[PDB]
This record gives C-alpha cells, structure tokens and sequence, in this order.
C-alpha cells in the first residue's frame, strides 16, 4: 500500500535531520548558552576579539556585564 | 568538537545518500503499480544494506585502455564536492557562515563537470567519450541560466550570505515573489544532475539542489531560541521537492539533445534575461532595495 | 474497493475521472474458477443418412 | 483464504518449518505444495482437499516431495534399455 | 574461533549477493518479451530487487533468453568475459537451455551450455513468469549454499 | 469506413491561442503528466506475493510431463508411439519390447525436457492418456543431465503429481 | 548519413524445417515468429493451408479466430507502443499497461492452456472448445481496456516532450512507402486507404463494424496516434464478437483434416484410424502455391506455401511484415539526428523474431 514508503523516508529524513540538529546543539554548547557570534564585517570581528580580550579567560562567549565594572 | 559537527554532518548526509534509493524505487515502484524493495528486511528498510556491501567485495574491474590516474581521481573529486557543497547550508545555523555562501556553492558545484568529463576521457571507449562530451555541454550550458536566476533573485535577498535568506522570506514563500524563476530554476536543476561512488556523488547533489531550492525559495520561521521548528520545516520541505524530483522522473519521456539545447538557448535563456531585467529594477522600482548588513 | 473515501477523492481529483468506476484489478467481478459441466454441441456431418463423404 | 483480496492475491500461505529433513525459516520455493492443494492455491480451483479430497489411489506418494536439484538428492539420467549386440563369450580351454 | 568468524563473514556477504543481483537480459525471442512479463507489475521482480536493464557492468546475472544463434555466438561470450565477477548466467527456456525447437537447425548452437557455463536451468517455451522467478529463487539459494571465504580458511 | 486520426486544426480566436499559450509558457498538459501518476501512486498495487500465491492458471495448463497409471496401477502407455511421431521437436524417444507378462509395453520412454516446447500435442495425441503435462513449473535445475528426463523419472512423476493430473482431466474431458 | 543494418542475429532455419515436419507439427513455429504477438500469426498459417484444402472452418470457429485475432492486437499495441514508450524513457505507461498484459495471457491461458505460445488455431477451426465463463472475463477486461487506454493517452498524447521527440521525426510519402512494400501502420499512417480487412475481408471480417485510422502528414506521431485508435477501433470489434457469438463446433466436421473428438477416438473406430492417420503422417495437402495474407496486428503477415501433394509442405516462405518495414529503415533515418533512430526502429516496428526470420 501506498503508505509504506513513509517507513523509507523517515529514516532518511532522521538522516537528513541530524546534521541541522546537531549542528545547532554544537552552537549552543561550545559557545555556551549564545549561539555563535557571526562576524561578516571586520566590525564584528573585532568586536568578539574585543569581548575574548575583555573575558579575561580568552573565552569570546564570558561576558561581563554590570557585575564587572566599578 | 568541532571535528565531531563535521561527521555529523557528512555520514548522515551519506547514509542520507543512501536511504533515499530505497524511496525512490518504492516511489517508483508505487507509481507503476509495483511494490518496490519490500521483501529483504521490513519494507526494505535493509535493501540498501543489501546493495552496499555487495557493491564493496565486487572486483571494480578496469578498462585496459583506462588511466588509472585519472580513473581515480575523478571519483576522488566527486565526492569531494558531492559532500562539500553540503557545508554552507544555513539549515538551522551552517557549519560554515560564509558572506559569499551562493559564489562558492556554485563555484564549487560548477566544478562537478571535470568528473564526469574526466570520466569519459579515461575511460576511453567510444560510447565514454560521447557520453562525456554530451554531458559536458547539456552541464556547461545550464549554469548560465543557473547563474542568472540566482543572481537575480538575490537582488530582493540582500547578498549572497546564504544566512540572510531566512530573514528575507520570513513573511512569505519567496516563490510568491519570483514564481516565474521557481519553474525557471527548477527545471535546470535537472538536467545539470569508482561506479560505486557515482551513485553518492550526483545523489548528495539531487538532494542538495533541493535543499539549496529549499532555503532559497520556501523559506521558514527560525525561532531565535528553539532551532527544531526549521529542523522539521526545512527536512520537510526539501522532502516534498525531491519526491517532485522523482516524481518527473518517470513521468516524461527524456529529453533529447537538439531540444535540450534548444530548450535553453532559444526558450529558456531569453526569459530569464527577461525576469533578471524585471528582478533587478523592481526592488529600485519600489524603494525596496534590500540591506546587505 | 479497501481504499478510504479520502483516498479516493484524492485519485479521482489527480486524475480528473472516476476511477472507482471500473478497476484495473479484478476483486469479485471474474467467474467462479471451477464450472459446471459442459456438454458440447454436434456438427453438420453427425447423420446417420446421406452423409456419404464423397460428396 | 480471503475474499477481500483482488483476483491473484485471494489465496496465500505462509510456508512451515520444517519440510522432509530440511529446515525451512527463512528460505522459501514454491515446490513444498502438496499436488492436492496445489490446485487449489494457484487458483485452478474452488474446492480445497478439505470439502473435496483426492481419490485415494495406491501410486499416489503418501509424502510430496519437493524441488531436489542442487542437494546431494539430486536427479541423474540413465538409458533404460537393455544391453544389446552383446560380447561373443569366449571359452578358455588349455589350448589346442 | 576463527572458523566461528569465516562463516558469519560468510553469510553476511552472500545475504547481499542473495538480495541484490542485477540482471543483463538478452533481449532474443519470446523468453525475452516473457520477462519483462515477470517485471511487470503483477509478479514485481523489483520487489526483491534487481533492475531491469542494469546495463552492462553494472550487472551480476546474466538471464540469457531466446534462441542463441552462432550470429550471436560471439557477441554474447565476450560480453559473458566483460561481466564482473561474481557472475552467473541463467539459460531461459527450451532454445536457450538445449535447443528447443530448433535443435537441428543448421544456424543456432545446441544449448547456451556449450557457450558459457551456466548456473541455473529454468524449462520452459516460453516459461512462465514466476516459473523462472522461482528459477532465479533457486539462483538466489544458491549463493545462499556457498562456501567462499570458508573455502579460503581451509585452504 | 475511415477515420481520421491527425486533420484538427487549432482556432486562431483569442480563447484558443491563450489555451496555447498558457499551455506551454506555464505547463499544464506536463503537470496533467504529474496528476495521472500521482493518483497512480495513490492506488493499490497487483503484485502478488511468491511463492505465498501466485497468479491464477486454468485446468488446459502444460507444464512438467509425467506418465500415468491405471486405477489397477497398470502403466496406461501401449508404446504406440503416436507421441514421438508429432512431437514437433523429436523430444520423445521410445523403444518397445514384448514384455514377459505379455501386455507388451515401452522399455524406454525419454522427453528432451530441454528440447520439448509444451506444446500439448503429446497429450492430446495419446489414445489411452499416458503422458500428460502436470501443472507444474517450479521443476528448475543447475545440471542440463537432469533436465533430460527418462521413464523411471516420468513415472515417478506421475506417482508424485496424481491428484492434480487426475482432477484436471476430470475438468477438460468433456472439453478436448 | 548510412542506415543499413545489420540483421540475422535471430535468425533459425524457420522454413528449413518446416520443410521436413508435417504441417499439424509446421503450426508451432508460427506462434514462434512473432516474438511479440502469438496467436494472430496461426491466423495466417491456417487460412493458408485451409484453402489449399478446399476446407472452410465452421461459423463458430471463424469467430473465435477474429476474437481471438483482436485480442492479440490488443497484445501486439501494447507491446509495441510500451516499448515504444520506454526506449525514448516514460516508464511508466510500460508498466501500467503490461499490467493488462497478464488479463490477457490469462485469457490466453484459460483457452489454449498455454501462457503465450498458444497453439490454438488449426487448420480447420480451433482445436479446443471455450471454456465455460471464458467471455465473461473477456467483457470484464475489455469494459475496463477502454478507460486504461485513455490513461496512456492522457499522459502520452499532448506531451509535449513526447510530441517533439515523435513529430516530424521520421517520415515516408506515399508512394515511397507503397513501393517499398510498407503494409500495416505506415501506410495507414502516410495516408494510404488499405488495410485487408475491409479491402478483403477474411473469415468472418466481413460481418463486422470498424473503422481504419489513417492519418496525414505521415510521420510517426500519427503512427503512434495509429495504433492508438486501433486499440479503440479493436475494443468495438471484441464488443460485437462476445455480443455475437454464435452456438457451433469448434472444428470442421471433417475427420481426415480435424482429429476427431476424444470420446469419439475411444468409441468409433474410423475416429481412432483417422486420429491414428492425422498423428502419423496427418492429412495431405493437394498441391498448389498459395500466397495468403492477413491483417496482422503489427503488419501484413503472409505465407507462401507450396504443397508437394503429400502430408508436409514443399516449401512455405513467410511474408514477415517486418521484414519489409527494417528494409526502409535508410529512408525513414535518413537526415535526423542519431539519438531518432531507436525512434525509428521505435515506429518502423521491427520484432526480431520475424525480420531475421
Ligand atoms: C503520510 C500520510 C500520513 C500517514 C499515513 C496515513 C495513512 O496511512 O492513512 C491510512 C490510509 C492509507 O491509504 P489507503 O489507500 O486509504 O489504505 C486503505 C487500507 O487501509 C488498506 O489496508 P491497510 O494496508 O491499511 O491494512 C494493513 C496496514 C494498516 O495500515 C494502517 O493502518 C496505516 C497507518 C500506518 C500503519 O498495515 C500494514 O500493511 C502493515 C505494514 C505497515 C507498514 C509501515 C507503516 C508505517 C507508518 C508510518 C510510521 C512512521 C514513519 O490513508 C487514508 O486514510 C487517507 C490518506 C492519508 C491521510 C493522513 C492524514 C492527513
Ligand atoms: C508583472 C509580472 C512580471 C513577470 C511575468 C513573467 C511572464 C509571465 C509568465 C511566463 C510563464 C511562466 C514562467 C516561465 C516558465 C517556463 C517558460 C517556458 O519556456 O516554457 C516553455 C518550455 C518549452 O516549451 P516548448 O519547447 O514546447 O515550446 C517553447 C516555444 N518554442 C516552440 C518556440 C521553442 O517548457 C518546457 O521547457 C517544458 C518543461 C521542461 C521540463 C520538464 C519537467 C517539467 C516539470 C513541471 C512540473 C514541476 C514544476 C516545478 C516548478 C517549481 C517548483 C518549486
Ligand atoms: S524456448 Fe520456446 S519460447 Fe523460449 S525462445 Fe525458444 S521457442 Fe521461444
Ligand atoms: S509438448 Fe513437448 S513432449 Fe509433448 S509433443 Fe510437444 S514437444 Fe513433444
Ligand atoms: S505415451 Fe501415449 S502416445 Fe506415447 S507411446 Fe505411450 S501410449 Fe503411445
């Protein structure tokens, strides 16, 4: 019957699910919490160079906010 | 872990490669009154299993007349790209943001045609060398329809970061906007798509021109704090196009060369140069010129 | 036959006729597979008189 | 059997385990009917052995075999008839 | 024991090759016409799954059906030599297996056999569809009844 | 009587040629294409599941030969070699001999199964019904010796398919 | 810019050994010919021998010859079309339509007892009797061919694809054709008003409503529109034949040409001597040279038989249709692009069982 090809293309798209998933996880665990800062300019860019100096723990995505500053 | 996104991406990709042969030929199998791969494993959710290994202890036998050089490089390449172009797609967030994302997937997958020509070439054989040279030129010609429907539908995207193409569609399917360029770019994602690998190599790109018709034409809500909504959203979508894909498979007779040619060059490039034209003033004819930043 | 009303309504719309009509599968419409007996008929050579097969 | 089923698909079986000394779970011939519901599987027929039997008859093999080639069972032609043009005997004698 | 290893290794290869053959069909006579009969979809030949062109190279069993003349005589044992390994050949019907119906014919070798080696023997003129799907069943047993790489340990 | 099949001409009124139009710059017919499959694939499928069940045959079926026996067990062959005179393919090779009993039957009975073209003339040209073609198909073989079957193996053929043989002339008696 | 081909990669001493069997043991090659369509090429093999006979067939005969007769130009048309359909790609209608195959080769099952090479027409009528219920599922089938048709002409008549790859593509003028012996589709298709079962009705083709397809332009969409209609154009002819079958013997009433019946063998002794004769040596055709044609589904199927006067035939040539057809296959490939020719070969309908003979 018609409806077993489902069981073909859920496998698949499992398959073709993961790499999204995955990726977003990844995103969210190696940067901590904020997905990964993009940096399409040279603006950007130095911006998160910035926010790595100012971490103090060569860590982009440790931001310091009102608890850092006198 | 860097390194570990990377297999999570190509091996599925790959098993994603390899599962839709068994949806295609159930589909194809439905289709004409047929059952398709149901009988090794349940609904032969094993048949590609039961193809695979088999394919690996056959001997790949070589033509005498073959370089072997280029006999193995030429898939060396294949699958190289055929897994490369997969890594700038924006589907939730892309492994690799590149601000000329749309350059260097086309770049890169006009880059396919040395394959196959290099294929035919050393091979060897009459048959090989046609084949090639056919191949070659149906391939060569559609990038310029390729190139210019991308182009000019990326004038009311904003640039080529393929990222940006979430927040321009956002309201509405970008096809409303640019039906006329969604048959236009369809139809010529067609035709541009060592044996064992040539099944991996053009597949990953069947499923990929869909994926990259995906993004570029229906589009989704990324949610900034749940990404599975696109998960599903753009899994779902580019499933219903490559089903289309297979769908026209067998639904039509093949096309020949001489209209193939004609097609384009006498009824397909003409009106894309037309719509480009309409594409490239409207956004200056509205005040809506997109932001690139 | 098997086939809900919602398939249906969806291969008699993508089609454009009634499929439903007539089948390309044969569910009980085919004559029982046994048969009764026959009982063939004769010719016009099965006289007994003025039946000679020279003329 | 079923009634639901189209023409061709009404009629099935699924095969046993155990068939004349040989194993039979995953591998499947056509060959294991028996002669008396093999017309009634392949639809040449509505009457099953169980409302209408065989006549019972003395020659008919009381265990229906199946397929044999590729087994050490196998079949092997050899010519039925008789010698013939046979040899001169010859005697032996001392000699002269 | 490596015997224990050898001979899963050698199920689970053959369960592939017993599950994925791809048939080169020799389009000759009215055997060729009848198996594409078989792919039809009333018997599905696919289903098992093996396509029904499947090229040249890119084949295992080659179902040599029809009658086999000496004008095909070389054509087809130099195609036999370009196919792969594993191959098998499946002589169909009467023409092909012996002669059939034109044994005494001055211009068609007596039987495929005397050509190329052949595994399986489907009678037939012509046999019917499922009577050379059984036939290839029977192919399909076969591989299952092989002892490569136990043979190979042996050794 | 004629007809023909390729004289229509297209109107050249506005509705007609936007008809064309709008058939090839946006596709329709192609995408009617798309619809007929799709309600196609929306449609159960007829293919049947070996050897679970197979197609459908009919009583007049030939297939795999077998000899056959009288109710006494008696062999029906008289060795009258109508059978190998119209074998069209001289599969039937037979030779006669005066039994010791003294009802005088065959010695040797051969059918080149691989020459045979089951035709059914065998059948029908035996007096007494002697040799028959079972319902079998699925008699396949990897050996071209086993394929050439011989009177002991015939026999045993009709000992092994006697339900089928017996209930199928029972069905067409009246009919050939 | 060349197109001769190379043929006789089938080819088998046809004739050759229809020299040396008798003309009961002659029939079985017919059925072999056509690799494609069985049956309708007893049709000529029988006409022929029975008019050297002086013998005709009973009425109930002649109808289930034409009945039968259509039903494998239903089974040629399909073939030769789905074929068609897949050498240029298009799958599909391959499939859908083999599908309808299997109804008919159960038809043919049911009757002959044999799946394709049935053996069931016969000098003097049809050997076998129909079976009882045998009609009915030929109403079934036919009831329903129809609506299958217009599926295949939904999906191939206006596609364009398809159009383009078969207008213009491949084309014969009339008196070309006509001279090159081309019978069957193409002269129809060129336009030419023949086809032998109107200008010449055989058996009972006279006593029957149709129409003949022709077509202008020539080229092989109207070849292709051609079989199309000749499928229609047959389905009514089935429908007056079941609606019209007359009650009769199967055979002729004369023993030294039609075997006698089985119970008739075991009862009367003229029956078992006649039975005994007919399976020696069988009956012996007065000697003569007849050239009998018919309306073969693909073609005009002839065979020119010549009788020594005893009980096998002298020498009986086969006027293969295709055989002609392939002989133009230079002038219906002349100027188009090479990717046409499976096309032609497509259209010029060529069955290799019967051009390599
Ligand atoms: C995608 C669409 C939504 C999911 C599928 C919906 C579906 O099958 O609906 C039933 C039915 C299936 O098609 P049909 O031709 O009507 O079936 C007629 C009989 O059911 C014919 O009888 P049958 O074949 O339904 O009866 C037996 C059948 C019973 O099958 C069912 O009951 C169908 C549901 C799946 C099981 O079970 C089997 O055959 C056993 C094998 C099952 C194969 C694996 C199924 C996997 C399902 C998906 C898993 C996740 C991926 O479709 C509809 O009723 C309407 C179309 C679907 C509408 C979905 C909702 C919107
Ligand atoms: C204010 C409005 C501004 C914009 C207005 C734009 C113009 C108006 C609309 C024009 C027509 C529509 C846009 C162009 C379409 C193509 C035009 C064309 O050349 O057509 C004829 C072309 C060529 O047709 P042809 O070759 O028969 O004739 C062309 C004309 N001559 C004879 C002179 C050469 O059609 C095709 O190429 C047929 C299809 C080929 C591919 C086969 C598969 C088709 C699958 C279809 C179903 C799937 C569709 C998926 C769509 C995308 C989904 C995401
Ligand atoms: S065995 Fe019979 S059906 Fe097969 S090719 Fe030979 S003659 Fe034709
Ligand atoms: S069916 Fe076979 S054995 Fe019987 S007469 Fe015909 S060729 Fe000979
Ligand atoms: S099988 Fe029948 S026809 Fe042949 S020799 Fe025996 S009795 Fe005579």
């Amino acid at each position: 019957m018609w409806f077993e090809i489902l069981p073909g293309i859920a496998v698949m798209a499992a398959c073709l699910f993961i790499p999204g998933m995955a990726t977003a996880h990844i995103h969210k665990f190696t940067n901590g919490g904020k997905e990964k800062r993009v940096a399409h300019f040279s603006y950007q860019w130095n911006l998160m160079e910035r926010d790595r100096c100012i971490s103090g723990v060569n860590r982009y995505h440790v931001t310091k906010g009102l608890e850092n500053i006198d | 872990m860097f390194m570990i996104n990377i297999l999570s991406l190509i091996i599925p990709i790959l098993l994603a490669v390899a599962f839709l042969t068994l949806v295609e030929r159930k589909v194809l199998g439905y289709m004409q009154l047929r059952k398709g791969p149901n009988v090794v494993g349940p609904y032969g959710l094993l048949q590609p299993i039961a193809d695979a290994l088999k394919l690996v202890t056959k001997e790949p036998l070589r033509p005498g007349t073959s370089s072997i050089s280029m006999f193995i490089i030429a898939p060396i390449l294949g699958l190289s790209l055929a897994l490369t172009m997969w890594v700038p797609l924006p589907m939730p967030y892309p492994l690799i943001n590149m601000n000329l994302g749309v350059l260097f997937m086309l770049a890169m997958s006009s880059l396919a045609v040395y394959s196959i020509l290099w294929s035919g070439w050393a091979s060897n054989s009459k048959y090989a060398l046609i084949g090639a040279l056919r191949a070659v030129a149906q391939t060569i010609s559609y990038e310029v329809t390729l190139a210019i429907i991308l182009l000019s539908v990326l004038l009311m995207n904003g640039s080529y970061t393929l990222s940006t193409l979430i927040t321009t569609q956002e309201h509405i399917w970008m096809i409303f906007t640019s039906w006329p360029l969604a048959m236009m770019w369809f139809i010529s994602t067609l035709a541009e798509t060592p044996f064992a690998m040539f099944f991996m190599a053009e597949y990953a790109n069947i499923i990929m021109m869909n994926a990259f018709t995906a993004i570029l034409f229906l589009g989704a809500s990324h949610d900034p704090h749940t990404p599975e909504l696109y998960t599903i959203n753009f899994v779902l979508k580019t499933l219903a196009l490559t089903i289309t894909f297979l769908w026209i498979r067998a639904s039509y007779p093949r096309f020949r060369y001489d209209q193939l040619m004609h097609l384009l060059w006498k009824s397909f490039l003409p009106l894309t140069l037309a719509l480009c034209m309409w594409h490239i003033s409207l956004p200056i004819m509205t005040a809506s010129i997109p932001p690139q930043s | 036959a098997s086939a809900t009303r919602v398939i249906q309504l969806l291969r008699n719309w993508a089609s454009g006729r009634d499929l439903q009509a007539k089948l390309q599968l044969r569910y009980q419409e085919i004559s029982k597979r046994t048969q009764p007996p026959p009982k063939l008929p004769v010719g016009p050579s099965h006289k007994l008189s003025n039946n000679y097969y020279c003329t | 059997e079923d009634n639901k089923q189209f023409f061709g698909r009404h009629r099935w079986v699924i095969y046993t385990t155990e068939m004349n000394g040989r194993d039979t779970f995953w591998d499947v011939d056509g060959s294991m009917v028996p002669p008396e519901w093999h017309r009634w599987l392949h639809c040449m027929t509505d009457d099953p052995p169980t409302t209408k039997p065989p006549t019972a008859r003395k020659y008919i093999w009381t265990n229906h075999k199946f397929n044999v080639s590729g087994t050490p069972q196998q079949y092997v032609p050899y010519s039925t008839t008789r010698k013939k043009i046979q040899e001169w005997v010859p005697p032996s004698t001392p000699y002269k | 024991r490596g015997e224990y290893v050898v001979a899963k290794l050698d199920d689970l290869v053959n369960w592939a090759r017993r599950s994925s053959l791809w048939p080169m069909t020799f389009g000759l006579a009215c055997c060729a016409v009848e198996m594409m009969h078989m792919a039809a979809p009333r018997y599905d030949m696919d289903r098992f799954g093996v396509v029904f062109r499947a090229s040249p190279r890119q084949s295992d069993v080659m179902i040599v059906a029809g009658t086999l003349t000496n004008k095909m005589a070389p054509a087809l044992r130099k195609v036999y030599d370009q196919m792969p390994e594993p191959r098998y050949v499946v002589s169909m019907g009467s023409c092909a297996n012996g002669g059939g119906y034109y044994h005494y014919s001055y211009s068609v070798v007596r039987g495929c056999d005397r050509i190329v080696p052949v595994d399986i023997y489907v009678p037939g003129c012509p046999p019917t569809a499922e009577a050379l799907l059984y036939g290839i069943l029977q192919l399909q047993r076969k591989i299952k009844r092989e002892k490569r790489l136990r043979i190979w340990y042996r050794r | 009587t004629y007809k023909f099949v390729n004289m229509r001409e297209p109107s050249m009124d506005m509705k007609s040629v936007t008809d064309r139009a709008a058939q090839t710059l946006l596709w329709t017919e192609l995408v009617r294409g798309l619809g007929m499959t799709l309600s196609y694939l929306f449609r159960e499928p007829a293919t049947i599941n070996y050897p679970f069940e197979k197609g459908p045959l009919s009583p007049r079926f030939r297939g795999e030969h077998a000899l056959r026996r009288y109710p006494s067990g008696e062999e029906r062959c008289i060795a009258c070699k109508l059978c190998e005179a119209v074998c069209p393919a001289q599969a039937i090779t037979i030779e006669a001999e005066p039994r010791a009993d003294g009802s005088r039957r065959t010695t040797r009975y051969d059918i080149d199964m691989t020459k045979c073209i089951y035709c059914g003339f065998c059948q029908e040209a035996c007096p007494v019904d002697a040799i028959v073609e079972g319902p079998n198909f699925e008699f396949s073989t990897e050996t071209h010796e086993e394929l050439l079957y011989n009177k002991e193996k015939l026999l045993n053929n009709g000992d092994k398919w006697e339900a089928e043989i017996a209930a199928n002339i029972q069905a067409d008696y009246l009919y050939r | 810019r060349k197109c001769d081909p190379h043929i006789g990669l089938l080819h088998r001493g046809t004739e050759k050994l229809i020299e040396y069997k008798t003309y009961l043991q002659a029939l079985p090659y017919f059925d072999r010919l056509d690799y494609v369509s069985m049956m309708c090429n007893e049709q000529a093999y029988s006409l022929a021998v029975e008019k050297l006979l002086n013998i005709q067939p009973p009425p109930r005969a002649q109808w289930i010859r034409v009945l039968f007769g259509e039903i494998t130009r239903l089974l040629n048309h399909i073939m030769a079309v789905t074929t068609h359909a897949l050498d240029i790609g298009a799958m599909t209608p391959f499939f859908w339509m083999f599908e309808e195959r299997e109804k008919m080769f159960e038809f043919y099952e049911r009757v002959s007892g044999a799946r394709m090479h049935a053996a069931y027409i016969r000098p003097g009528g049809v050997h076998q009797d129909l079976p009882l219920g045998l009609l009915d599922d030929i109403y079934e089938f036919s009831k329903n061919f129809s609506f299958r048709i217009d599926e295949l002409e939904e999906m191939l008549t206006n596609n364009r694809i398809w159009r383009n790859r078969t207008v213009d593509i491949g084309v014969v003028t009339a008196e070309d054709a006509l001279n090159y012996g081309f019978s069957g589709v193409m002269l129809r298709g060129s336009g030419i008003q023949w086809d032998l079962r109107k200008t010449q009705p055989y058996d009972v083709y006279d006593q029957v409503e149709f129409d003949v397809p022709i077509g202008s332009r020539g080229d092989c969409y109207d070849r292709y529109l051609c079989r199309v209609e000749e499928m229609r154009q047959s389905l009514r002819i089935i429908s007056q034949c079941l609606n019209k079958m007359p009650p009769g013997e199967i055979k002729v009433d004369d023993a030294k040409v039609s075997p006698p019946k089985r119970a008739e063998m075991k009862t009367s002794m003229e029956s078992l001597i006649h039975h005994f004769k007919l399976y020696t040596e069988g009956y012996q055709v007065p000697p003569g040279a007849t050239y009998t044609a018919i309306e073969a589904p693909k073609g005009e199927f002839g065979v020119y038989l010549v009788s020594d006067g005893s009980s096998r035939p002298y020498r009986c040539k086969i006027k293969a249709p295709g055989f002609a057809h392939l002989a133009g296959l230079d002038k219906m490939s002349k100027g188009h692009m090479l990717a046409d020719v499976v096309a032609i070969i497509g259209t010029q309908d060529i069955v290799f069982g019967e051009v390599d003979r």
